[PDB]
RNA sequence: GAACUGGCGAUGCGGGAUGAACCGAACGUAGAGUUAAGGUGCCGGAAUACACGCUCAUCAGACACCACAAAAGGUGUUAGU
RNA sequence: UUUGCUCCACACAAUAUAGAUGGAUACGAAUAAGGCGUCCUUGUGGCGUCGCUGAACCAUAGCAGGCUAGCAACGGUGCACUUGGCGGAAAGGCCUUGGGUGCUUGCUGGCGAAUUGCAAUGUCAUUUUGCGUGGGGAUAAAUCAUUUGUAUACGACUUAGA
């Protein structure tokens, strides 16, 4: 459904395996190599709601197993990627900001 | 606007009693075909007896310059049409190709006499090709050995509307 | 990109500053303008003089009380000037008015801040060097301003507090450039070097 | 004693006078004067730069520093041999000014990699320096 | 850290207008760094929130948002032509608007 | 007081600050785009654009209709014969 | 006037915002001249360097920024104190001494984050007021009425009265 697989990874910055929307991203230049990743599990059908009643109304207040082993599973393949070129665990842990001056019609990522 | 030079040749339309005109031929500045070809009959119409509708224009040729980037001092005979009168001047101007020459030409006229351009007209222009025939003051102050000047009071226009530090206008 | 501006008006002109400024305002930019008998009007002191006792002689004539207020102190002419470039009769423009304050001098609120200039605004850059020009502090001293001297005696003593401190932060700005040119040469000073910085 | 003036000398607008092209089709290249057309225009030539032999008005370009032997009015061919001879290139590159320039371009065609890296190395070296300033 | 800034800061300049009659359904925006058309066109169909408060809560919040985006630029200078759902309340001429990134094309 | 035409009267709209007649253009209700006449320092939407000159006024000048100035002069300054 | 008034701390309400979302980052003067560094005989001095814009400089990694372990230094920074100054133009701020305490991303590790479901400002600011606590602080005047006549159309003014 024109949606992009990401994964964080989790034991990098805490995001879970998810799909976003492309006109919501920005690519940046770095790149790392995803091959040696099984992600042909994972399709529309793997993401569900579980569509909520009318009746069930949260008057004032988990996880699938499946899911979080998936993403164990995952993960310990991009972080091995991720320990040849120095700085990438730490750029992925830190957040992205816009400081004072910064033109993002100059900035390139 | 920004004039270009053609060469405009015409002739009167051929009869049975004189076929062969005489197919003559005229320089013109103007900025496209149509002006040249206008200000081409204007000068037949002073000149010769013939109009459009009588005559024809057998060829309009665009001559640029031949030496695009020789600095050369040019000589221009023009008539001007005053508020009283009509008179007649001899300016010239160093610069490097003739239709930029009549374009400061115009401008110049333009600035200190308020002739327009339905007002001046060109008699001739002509590259001066020797020096000490040059005759005006503010031509042979640049033909001097060795001609260097500096260039006081530098002005930098500036993008943002606030600057941080008072400015210096060296050079 | 600032909370506010601060303007030293030393050397600028009074129409190209006060349409600079209005605009500021009129966008939502908060300014403050110091040392207001330091701006500059083209032409001669005789003519801006003239100019004033134009303007001067229009008063209301059953009740001059109600007529056109002829302000004197320089920053109320900036007033004047910025006022006739603000629609200021309408809600919006007494909303930019209220972002602005004008000064004599530089209050102890802005002595310690930083100043700034408006080049397209400024005597040197804009005038051709050799017409002449006034000095706004002058000729509202010559109508009828009162208090030129004492705003010069404060300036005066403002001037050595600030050398004061300009001699401590040379020298402290002075220790910081040795300390870097000696800490410089090194591996991340070549890595940030091919790095750009 | 001997009598004191203050010479203030500034960039005179001559041939062999080294230019850089402020704004334009150029816009940041080096060229030479070849002649002076008048009080506001010069014939410009800029040959090993890609600049063609053209008259500019001098709003357009920046005088810089830098002067070498021509004479008046020279083609193309020796406006490059006697750049090439003067070497005026790399005497340009050498300047503070051509450095800030390249500096400039660096910095905007660095990346979010990139500016973290220099974020972390800034921090490192600020570390370094302000160890230093506590000994003197 | 101590900036969380995802957007670009503009200013609701005005309404487009000719010299007496003005225009609601068109608002003028000045975004702060773009100084020409060619750097707009990079700002073009971006998303703009108008964020303000209110002294009554609605739905959790005392925030309400009004939703735009960029259509067109304006002049020579960098300012954009921006439209709204409901447009902008016109007391907002200088208040301070947000300027997204998305929808990105980088 | 007449001749030919176009208008106003009978007609709003954009421009000329303002105005029956001028310039542009004639009108169902809306959306998008492009313009006319007129403009782009600020009021005020839009370049404190670019380029060549001229002018410094102890009543400068700033745009058709249109809201005025002449004869005569000036080693003021510029360009010419 | 039945426990009122002010200040301090947080506790909850209400009230709005001309419009925070890393930092208003301090010589003066000149512009046909300066700034900075250095040297000397200290000057309207010599020598070197810079500008050509803030496209800068500083800051900037961590649950909107967590819980822990170590290394290296003796630095950097926040908070409440504390010593000494300076600042009256609208000072209400700037600098500094000492100790405490927290953090440190200068360097290397361990654990956590998901489900806000493909975005929805996704809520973090400061402005005023009230009502509670519990901890200080202090115990007045003005007006009407009477009177005066330096005042006066009436108001107002000037006087007096435990």
């Amino acid at each position: 459904d024109n949606t992009l697989l990401v994964t964080g990874p989790f034991k990098v910055n805490g995001v879970p395996l998810r799909r976003v929307n492309a006109r919501y991203v920005i690519a940046t230049s770095t790149k790392v190599s995803v091959e040696g990743v099984n992600v042909e599990k994972f399709n529309v059908e793997y993401f569900a709601k579980e569509k909520l009643t009318k009746k069930e109304k949260k008057e004032a207040n988990e996880i699938k197993t499946e899911r979080v082993e998936d993403q164990k599973v995952v993960d310990k393949a991009l972080l091995a990627e991720i320990k040849k070129t120095p700085l990438l665990k730490q750029y992925l842990s830190a957040s992205f900001s816009l400081k004072n001056g910064d033109k993002p019609h100059l900035l390139k990522f | 606007a920004h004039f270009k030079e053609y060469q405009v040749i015409g002739r009167r339309l051929p009869t049975e009693s004189v076929p062969e005109p005489k197919l003559f031929r005229m320089r013109i500045f103007a900025s496209n075909e149509v002006i040249a070809k206008s200000r081409y009959w204007y000068f037949l119409q002073k000149l010769h007896k013939v109009k459009k509708a009588s005559g024809e224009i057998v060829s309009i040729n665009q001559i640029n310059e031949a030496h695009p980037t020789k600095v050369k001092n040019f000589g221009v005979w023009v008539r001007y049409d005053s508020r009283s009168g009509t008179h007649n001047m001899y300016k010239e101007i160093r610069d490097v190709s003739r239709v930029a020459a009549v374009e400061t030409l115009y401008q110049d006229m333009a600035a200190r006499h308020r002739a327009r351009f339905r007002s001046i007209h060109i008699l001739k222009v002509a590259e001066i090709e020797k020096t000490a025939d040059v005759k005006r003051q503010y031509v042979k102050q640049f033909l001097t050995k060795d001609l260097k000047f500096p260039l006081p009071h530098r002005v930098q226009k500036s993008t943002k509307t606030f600057s941080y530090k008072r400015p210096s206008t060296f050079y | 990109v600032e909370p506010v501006v601060v303007i030293d008006g030393k050397g600028h002109l009074v129409g190209r500053l006060a349409s600079v400024v209005a605009k500021q305002l009129l966008n939502g930019q908060k300014i403050v303008v110091v040392r207001a008998e330091e701006l500059n009007i083209s032409g001669e002191f005789f003519r801006n003089k003239l100019k004033y006792h134009d303007f001067l002689r229009k008063a209301t004539a059953f009740n001059k009380t109600r007529g056109p207020f002829h302000f004197r102190a320089p920053s109320r002419i900036f007033y004047k000037a910025l006022r006739g470039m603000v629609s200021h009769k309408t809600a919006r423009g007494k909303a930019a008015l209220e972002r602005l304050k004008v000064f004599e001098g530089i209050p102890p609120p802005y002595d310690k801040k930083k100043r700034v200039v408006v080049p397209q605004a400024l005597r040197v850059l804009r005038l051709k060097p050799g017409r002449k020009y006034t000095t706004l502090g002058k000729l509202s001293t010559s109508v009828g301003w009162k208090y030129e001297d004492v705003v010069a005696k404060l300036e005066a003593k403002r001037k050595v507090s600030s050398a004061e401190y300009y001699a401590k932060k040379r020298a402290f700005t002075k220790k910081v450039a040795s300390a870097n040119a000696t800490a410089a040469e090194s591996d991340v000073a070549k890595q940030l070097a091919a790095l750009g910085y | 004693t001997d009598s004191i003036v203050k010479a203030s000398n500034w960039r005179l607008v001559e041939v062999g006078r080294v230019v850089l092209i402020k704004k334009g089709q150029s816009a940041g290249k080096l060229a030479a004067i070849v002649e002076i057309i008048d009080q506001k225009k010069v014939l410009i030539d800029g040959p090993k730069a890609g600049v063609p032999r053209q008259a500019i008005n001098l709003g357009q370009v920046v005088l810089t520093p830098l002067t070498f032997a021509l004479p008046r009015g020279a083609r193309t061919a020796t406006v490059s041999k006697k750049w090439a001879a003067a070497a005026v290139c790399e005497k340009w590159a050498a300047s503070s000014w051509a450095k800030k320039i390249a500096q400039r371009e660096r910095r905007a065609a660095l990346t979010d990699f990139e500016r973290f890296q220099v974020m972390v190395l800034r921090k490192q070296k600020r570390y370094t320096v302000k160890k230093a300033l506590a000994k003197a | 850290a101590e900036s969380h800034r995802l957007y670009v800061k503009g200013k609701h300049l005005s309404y487009q207008r000719s010299k007496r009659v003005n225009n609601p359904n068109v608002s003028l925006i000045k975004i702060e760094g773009v100084a020409t058309p060619q750097d707009a066109q990079f700002y073009l169909g971006k998303r703009i929130a108008y964020v303000y408060r209110a002294s009554k809560e609605v739905r959790g919040s005392k925030i309400r948002v009004m939703w735009g985006k960029v259509t067109r630029t304006h002049g020579n200078s960098g300012v954009v032509r921006a439209t709204f759902r409901n447009n902008l309340p016109a007391k907002t001429f200088g208040a301070s608007v947000r300027i997204f990134l998305y929808p990105s094309n980088i």
